[PDB]
């Protein structure tokens, strides 16, 4: 079923006027092949963004949904161009990325802006931000790490914004990029979600049931489990549906992690983003009521008539032309004599 | 009570009695060029005296003026109304997540507080409403006015 | 004190007083706008309400 | 004793202080029936 938030946001659209709900833009940051750019994918629904080992998310993306009853993605770049074929969205995203970095593995701060339309999305703003990294290559300047820090701090240090911290579950949580800036950021804990992206290709003989419970380091909202796509999934262009039947049989199957099943996938993590956005806009639910009431209470004295309309009405008629001769015989007398 | 900030501020909702001696800043903020003034005065006559000689000085002259002068006064009230909302949410801020340790406790109890702070805004803008709107209904000479 | 009278006497009171085409559309604009915003202030009070 | 000097300033501020009261008592009153009983007539009549 569809949360009510939605509800209001179709009832919105549904009404053709510019009232909307005011919710926080969305940030997620992780670090280099940690697989933040995999979670949007799953999060949207639709496999449009560049994927894949390596420096592959040179810009930042400023990706806008908007509820629409049309289905399609739109660029500023490309003026008027309606597509419909999100593997071509792709190819525009690599075109334009190539077209201001170059091809030696560059990056640049100025954003890419895609606005996706569809018909029970709220409007939120994603920002997939690149990677962090601490070696240079590819005739990235000395300083690329600053470069990169300074893009994040631009999307990260704002408030009503919230970060979601994405960590490899392979490499020690001890090393993670992502819980650094978001503890740096937020250090009390109110606006950051961690994220474990990768428990499938855990070293045999450990796991990571010490961080799952929030216990390694006691982060205030937990941490959420997931597995993705694999690089061959994605290479054999596997169905999202099976992506996520082979997720559920892993966290139902494995030994370990069973107890926890219920907390663990990308679908808790959307229940619990649309938990956090629902108790966002508690406390300015009484605007948008006063002013639906005004409209509707200018509205009503006028729309009876409408209700009961008919074709044929005698009585209606009759009575309007009295009432518009009287007006009319009034309004004429105040004209001429001033009164 | 006592302990009071005797030397580091001017503030903890004093400020607020600035707004009650802002808000007279504001309302004479506005200002008009007294040659409309002239001509909507004589058109306002013109019109009033729509076929007949004027004899005297029409009364309706007097009072679609002031009418049209009264109604420029809605927007700053709300502006005041506006700021000691604001003034109220920073003070629930400092009285609450500065002196609490305690995670979900200070989140509850100012949203709870914010709330009740928005509804009772909806409540004060209709009662200014219905004060201004009463400005308007009648003109009351006996008071204070040029007496002849 | 006459021009009613002389409306009745004009035509023949059948096409008198019928609507244009622009008062139904927005005798139609004006009635989905209606029930569009009590929906969405019933969905604000189901919110509210939890 | 000189108490009785700060109540006799009492009631003179009270005094002052009331009449200003009573000046918007006798302004509001007239203005507000013309709008809710008179005006509202007139509206319905017409
Ligand atoms: N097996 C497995 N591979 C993953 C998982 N998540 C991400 N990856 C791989 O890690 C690669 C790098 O992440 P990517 O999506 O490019 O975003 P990046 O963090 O910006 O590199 C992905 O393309 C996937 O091939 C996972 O849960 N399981
Ligand atoms: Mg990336």
């Amino acid at each position: 079923l569809i949360p009510l938030v939605n509800r209001l946001q179709d009832a919105f659209s549904a009404i053709g006027q510019n009232a909307d709900l005011d919710l926080p833009q969305i940030a997620v940051v992780g670090g280099q092949s940690a697989g933040a750019s995999s979670v949007l994918e799953n999060f949207v629904g639709r496999d449009f963004l560049p994927r894949g080992s390596g420096i592959v998310t040179r810009r930042p993306l400023v990706l806008q949904l908007v509820n629409a009853t049309t289905e399609y993605a739109e660029f500023l770049h490309c003026k008027g161009k309606k597509f419909t074929d999100f593997e071509e969205v792709r190819l525009e995203i690599e075109a334009e990325t190539d077209r201001v970095t170059g091809t030696n593995k560059g990056i640049s701060p100025v954003p890419i802006n895609l606005r996706v339309y569809s018909p029970h999305v709220l409007n939120l703003t994603l920002v997939d931000l690149p990677g962090m990294t601490k070696v240079p290559v590819g005739d990235q300047p000395p300083d690329i790490e600053f470069q990169i820090r300074d893009m994040l701090m631009q999307f990260v240090t704002k408030e009503n914004c919230l970060i979601l911290a994405v960590s490899p579950a392979n490499s020690d949580l001890a090393n993670s990029d992502a819980l650094k800036v978001a503890k740096e950021v937020d250090p009390q804990g109110q606006r950051t979600i961690g994220v474990i992206t990768k428990l499938d290709l855990m070293d045999e003989g450990t796991d990571a049931r010490d961080v799952l419970e929030n216990k390694l380091l006691p982060l205030r909202r937990g941490y959420i489990g997931v597995v993705n796509r694999s690089q061959k999934d994605i290479d054999g262009k596997k169905d999202i549906t099976a992506a996520l039947a082979a997720e559920r049989k892993f966290f139902l199957s494995h030994p370990s992690y069973r107890h926890l099943a219920d907390r663990m996938g990308t679908p808790y993590l959307q229940k619990v983003l649309n938990q956090q956005l629902t108790n966002h806009i508690r406390d300015t639910l009484p605007g948008l009521r006063n002013k639906l009431q005004s409209q509707l209470l200018s509205i009503e004295k006028e729309v009876e008539e409408y209700k009961n309309f008919r074709p044929d009405d005698p009585a209606r008629k009759t009575k309007a032309l009295l009432q518009m001769v009287q007006q009319f015989a009034v309004d004429f007398e105040k004209r001429i004599e001033g009164s | 009570g006592d302990q009071i900030d005797t030397y580091e501020l001017s503030g903890g909702a004093r400020i607020n009695r600035i707004f009650h001696e802002r808000f007279p800043f504001e309302l004479v903020k506005m200002e008009f060029d007294e040659k409309e003034l002239r001509r909507e005065i004589s058109y306002a006559i013109k019109n009033i005296h729509g076929i007949r000689t004027g004899l005297f000085t029409p009364d309706m002259a007097f009072e679609t003026i002031v009418k049209k002068q009264v109604k420029k006064i809605r927007e700053p009230c709300l502006k005041c109304v506006d700021m000691v909302i604001s003034e109220l949410i920073s003070t629930v801020r400092q009285c609450t997540k500065k002196l609490q340790q305690y995670p979900r406790l200070r989140e509850e109890m100012e949203r709870i507080v914010t709330t009740h702070i928005r509804e009772r805004e909806g409540r004060t803008k209709e009662q200014v409403m219905l004060l201004i709107d009463i400005e308007l209904a009648y003109m009351n000479t006996n008071h204070e006015d040029f007496i002849g | 004190s006459e021009l009613l009278a002389n409306l009745y006497s004009c035509g023949d009171q059948n096409t008198l007083m019928e609507e244009s085409a622009e008062q139904a559309q927005r005798r139609d604009e004006m009635l989905r706008m209606y029930h569009a915003l009590k929906e969405a202030l019933s969905i604000i009070g189901n919110i509210n309400t939890t | 004793p000189q108490l009785e000097r700060q109540v006799e300033t009492i009631r003179n501020l009270v005094d002052s202080y009331m009449a200003i009261v009573n000046k918007t008592v006798r302004d509001l009153m007239p203005k507000t029936i013309m709008h809710l009983m008179i005006n509202n007539t007139k509206e319905f009549i017409f």
